[PDB]
């Protein structure tokens, strides 16, 4: 019986890690490194997800930009993030109920698995939307800030890590319900 | 001559990361119908058209159809791009 | 990546729909 | 008639059909279906490549009347000049509709300077169009960033002398 | 290949297009001011056109 418990708790901790990645990219400090070292003068952008920093050293807001329909894509994006987090927390809650019975079960666990799948389904869409938006932000001449060092992460990759956290959670818990 | 990269060129790396993650997401769904077993079955799904052995609809077989449609679209787009 | 992302959307949506079908099928039983 | 629909979905899912005794009268359906879906996807591929080849860029409009016929894109002229008077005094029904439009819509389509019209059109991103003297328009066409382009014939003959 | 070759084709919208092609014959009335325009023409395009019609 120690085996199933170790599997379950391991999956719980893994999904907790995924939540840490969720917080990680929800708290991105610079989504993309950026530069415009114009031979004007040298420039180094550091675009946080809601916080376009410049680097003397400075960080700036710059959120909710062009254009309109894209802003709505941001709405769907953030809503998808919130529901993502909700499915996470419901997952951990169903895990805690499993702990309470460790202190349906199957019928409950699969539910969380499903939600976690849904969670994984949403954020992977969400980031697309975000990346979609980001490309669009680059596509429309980003005011002046159009860095050549275009690149995602670091934290966005962690958003994927929380994704695969929910994924592995769902897989191992499915391995548990298959019992 | 490019090494390896030239094959990679027609479709962006990000798109690859996306198709990979998406497939991984599709993969587990088959297990829900039932970490290794049905994931292996999904490995038996991408390899050939899409999914099998579903006792008429059930649940994930329609996922197999959507997945078939999906991989179909992507490979078509890829080939068109290289062209 | 966008033009394909639109297909990602229908993919994921089909996934969730099929999941709902799995749920009601778990409801009959 | 449900399990059969299921199986049909399991036909589109993969090549096409299966659960028949050799042909019988069932496999033939899936064979024709296979040839069918094949020609479809092939055609889809060809056509999709076709956009990726030439990638021609269609013009939104042709005749000036089309600007009157639609409402999606604003259009106007210099706020003060003979050109405005030409429409304000025009008796042709199309141009009358144009002037009734331009007088009616707000914020005003009228602009203080031709340069202002340039500034709007360069910012319009296809949301707005601006009338002006033909030779001047074509002269702008040569000008960088060469984003501008004239369309249609002259609304009316005129000649510097 | 059909759709590709089909899309490559474009309708003529300038006389210069005729200078760039030969598949489609082109000309004017046998006599009149019009031909005399090209004959007197010094613009390279029109000159090429008149030179063409004179020989074709």
């Amino acid at each position: 019986k120690t085996s199933r418990r170790g599997r379950a708790l391991l999956a719980v901790a893994l999904n907790l890690l995924a939540l840490l990645f969720a917080t990680t990219a929800f708290l991105t400090t610079y989504w993309c490194q950026g530069t415009q070292r114009v031979p004007f003068q040298l420039r180094r952008f550091h675009t946080g997800i809601w916080y376009s920093c410049e680097e003397g050293e400075k960080c700036r807001s710059f959120i909710d930009l062009a254009p309109a329909s894209e802003k709505g894509v941001l709405w769907l994006s953030v809503v998808s993030e919130v529901l993502y987090i909700l499915l996470l927390v419901v997952g951990f809650s169903l895990m805690c109920l499993e702990l309470l019975h460790s202190s349906d079960g199957l019928k409950l666990n699969a539910f969380a698995a499903v939600f976690t799948v849904l969670s994984g389904l949403l954020g992977m869409v969400a980031h697309m939307m975000y990346t979609q938006v980001f490309q669009v932000t680059v596509s429309l001449g980003p005011e002046d800030w159009r860095p050549h060092s275009w690149d995602y992460g670091w934290s966005f990759c962690l958003a994927w890590g929380s994704f695969t956290c929910c994924m592995a959670a769902s897989v191992t818990t499915l391995n548990s319900y298959t019992k | 001559k490019p090494g390896v990269f030239s094959f990679l060129d027609p479709l962006a790396y990000e798109i690859w990361m996306c198709i990979v993650f998406a497939y991984i997401g599709v993969s587990v769904v088959l297990f829900l119908v039932s970490i290794f077993n049905s994931l292996w079955f999904s490995l038996g799904a991408f390899m050939q058209q899409g999914c099998d052995i579903s006792p008429r609809s059930l649940s994930g077989r329609i996922v197999g159809g959507v997945w078939w449609f999906f991989t179909l679209i992507i490979i078509s787009s890829y080939t068109a791009n290289l062209a | 990546l966008s033009n394909v992302a639109g297909v990602f959307y229908i993919l994921v949506g089909g996934l969730g729909l099929a999941m709902l079908v799995a749920l009601i099928e778990f409801c009959y039983k | 008639i449900f399990n059969s629909l299921w199986f049909s979905l399991g036909a589109f899912m993969q090549q096409g059909c299966d659960i028949s005794p050799r042909s019988l009268s069932g496999r033939i359906v899936g064979g024709v279906w296979w040839f069918f879906t094949l020609i479809i996807i092939s055609s889809y591929t060809a056509n999709l490549a076709a956009f990726l080849t030439v990638e021609r860029m269609v013009s939104p409009i042709e005749s000036a009347e089309d600007l009157s016929k639609q409402t999606e894109i604003a259009y106007g002229t210099l706020d003060s000049g003979s050109t405005k008077e030409f429409f304000r005094r025009s008796k042709i029904a199309v141009f009358d509709k144009m002037w009734t439009y331009m007088r009616s819509a707000e914020p005003s389509v009228f602009v203080r300077t031709t340069a202002e019209g340039v500034a709007r059109v360069r910012k319009s991103k296809g949301k707005y169009a601006y009338l002006l003297e033909s030779t001047m328009n074509e002269y702008i066409e040569q000008r960088k960033p060469c984003d501008t382009m004239k369309v249609g014939g002259n609304l009316d003959s005129k000649g510097y002398g």
